[PDB]
DNA sequence: CGTGTCAGTAACTGTCACGGATGC
DNA sequence: GCATCCGTGAGT
């Protein structure tokens, strides 16, 4: 990973680009389990 | 007909206008968070839409049912899920930021391991890097290298002790 | 339900208001469910009836 | 709608603006602004110049302005919004987590309302709160009163990670803490040479 | 789970210069 | 057409 690249481009992120980035949808609002410290499935910390 | 279905929405809109803004302040005093009070209000009015017995009798007070439902909503929110988490915010001051130690010891150990690996035969070096660096099983290395099972076992057994010999000659702590 | 980016609505100057020639307060009434807005109207059918 | 519903179509909220952006001629409006520019009416000409500045950007770039209305919101990786455990047994999570969680809660409630065929009043009042939640996630406090946390403290939004001296730029890009560095009290040294 | 007399934030302005889009 | 108000900034 060299450090010579000319331009840095910024632009509007399409709602389709958001799905292109995402590795899955965050369905449930839960975070983790407050005993096993394991994150709940489809939560904000889903593995 | 089609007007009977619109009458129900027109019925909901009136109880909105007459009770939602008053229930919001109640839930707000019970919680202290406005964005949560709005959620409470919406869920309460949803349950109102789902219960025709509460919307049936106009001669019976309906605001009180809403207040009781909101109270039993907030008292529920006040249990286990809130109990543990609600306490701290990382953005808020007074919380220690997560720190990770430096890799100095690991880097020095890796350097010494590589040095001791250089002074091994190609076979032993190619065996220990397939059991500890690649984490394969005893039979997987045997299948890969095209050798026997006990062959891999003996090669590991000797190469470990050869690394120990090379390290103890340089004063590596036990 | 679709949502609007607050950077282009509330951020001055309103980019959406500049694109659609809509006033900032009118946009504020539209987005947060205070006033309906006409998306389309069949003018020829209105003339024929 | 009860009378002449066959003749027009109207909508509310953000979906209406989405449809308006869809029913919009970029080139036509750009040239219509240039028409006003060609006739020197300063008072009403500056206000058209500033609109052309925005419209021509969507014209030339080949990028649709539809991106100003979102159908899906991205979620920052968890290690940039970490939830730590405290020595008292309890936990402490970034405000971004609370904002994302409020967004998720209201969105799932809206899904329920859509499935149940709930009255339009409830569905619209729910979409409004979803709009406010996304606005708080991106820049809490920009419109109206900010979302207060425990203790009347305003929650830090995603844009708050880049603002001012405490933002990412002036705090972790312009100035960084470096290794191989020390600090101590200074003392005069007349014996020492200039170098 | 069902919930039906009533029931009202906290906090706070003791910043300000300055420019330009916003609005009567 | 102009007065208003909002949003921007204010040492390491």
């Amino acid at each position: 990973d060299v450090n010579f690249f000319d331009e840095l481009r910024i632009g509007l992120a399409t709602a389709e680009d958001i799905r292109q980035w995402s590795y899955g949808e965050v369905k449930k609002p839960e975070t983790i389990n407050y005993r096993t410290l394991k994150p709940e499935k489809d939560g904000l910390f889903c593995e | 007909v089609s007007g009977a279905a619109a009458a129900e929405a027109a019925l909901m809109r009136a109880l909105y206008d007459e009770h939602a803004a008053v229930l919001w302040r109640y839930a707000l005093r019970l919680t202290g968070d406005a964005a949560q009070a709005e959620d409470v209000v919406q869920e309460t009015l949803l349950r109102a839409w789902q219960h025709p017995e509460v919307i049936g009798d106009t001669a019976r007070p309906a605001r009180a049912w809403l207040f009781t439902v909101a109270r039993n909503m907030i008292i529920d929110e006040r249990r286990s899920a809130r109990f543990r988490n609600v306490v701290g915010s990382t953005d808020q001051s007074g919380t220690p930021e997560q720190s990770t130690p430096d890799e100095v010891n690991a880097a020095l150990d890796r350097l010494l391991i590589a040095d001791a690996l250089a002074q091994l035969s190609a076979e032993h070096r190619a065996v220990i890097q397939r059991s500890y660096y690649r984490g394969w099983s005893t039979a997987q290395i045997a299948t890969d290298l095209g050798i026997a099972e006990g062959t891999v076992k003996s090669r590991l057994h000797y190469a470990v002790r050869a690394l120990r010999l090379t390290l103890q000659e340089l004063g590596v702590t036990r | 339900a679709p949502v609007t980016h607050i950077w282009y609505f509330k951020g001055v100057p309103s980019r959406l208001g500049y694109l659609l020639d809509l006033a900032p307060k009118d946009l504020e009434k539209i987005i947060y469910f205070a006033a309906y807005v006409i998306t389309s109207v069949d003018e020829e059918m209105r003339h024929n009836e | 709608v009860d009378r002449y519903g066959e003749y027009f179509t109207g909508a509310m909220g953000a979906e209406s603006i989405q449809k308006l952006i869809e029913n919009f001629d970029i080139d036509a409006e750009a040239e219509s602004l240039r028409d006003v520019i060609r006739n020197g009416k300063g008072q009403k000409k500056l206000r058209a110049l500033k609109r052309l500045k925005v419209v021509a950007a969507f014209q030339q770039s080949g990028n649709s302005p539809m991106g100003m209305v979102l159908d899906a919101v991205p979620v920052i990786p968890p290690e940039l919004r970490p939830m730590v455990q405290l020595d008292g047994g309890r936990f402490a999570t970034s405000d971004l987590n609370d904002l994302y969680r409020r967004v998720i809660n209201r969105n799932n409630r809206l899904k329920r309302l859509i499935d149940l065929g709930a009255p339009e009043i409830i569905v619209n009042n729910e979409k409004r709160m979803l709009q406010e939640s996304v606005d708080a996630l991106f820049d809490n406090g920009r419109r109206g009163r900010p979302v207060t946390g425990p203790g009347n403290r305003p929650l830090k939004s995603l844009s708050d990670l880049l603002k001012g001296k405490q933002g990412r730029f002036r705090q972790n890009l312009l100035g960084k803490r470096v290794d191989y560095s020390g600090r101590s009290v200074i003392v005069v040294g007349p014996q020492l040479k200039l170098h």
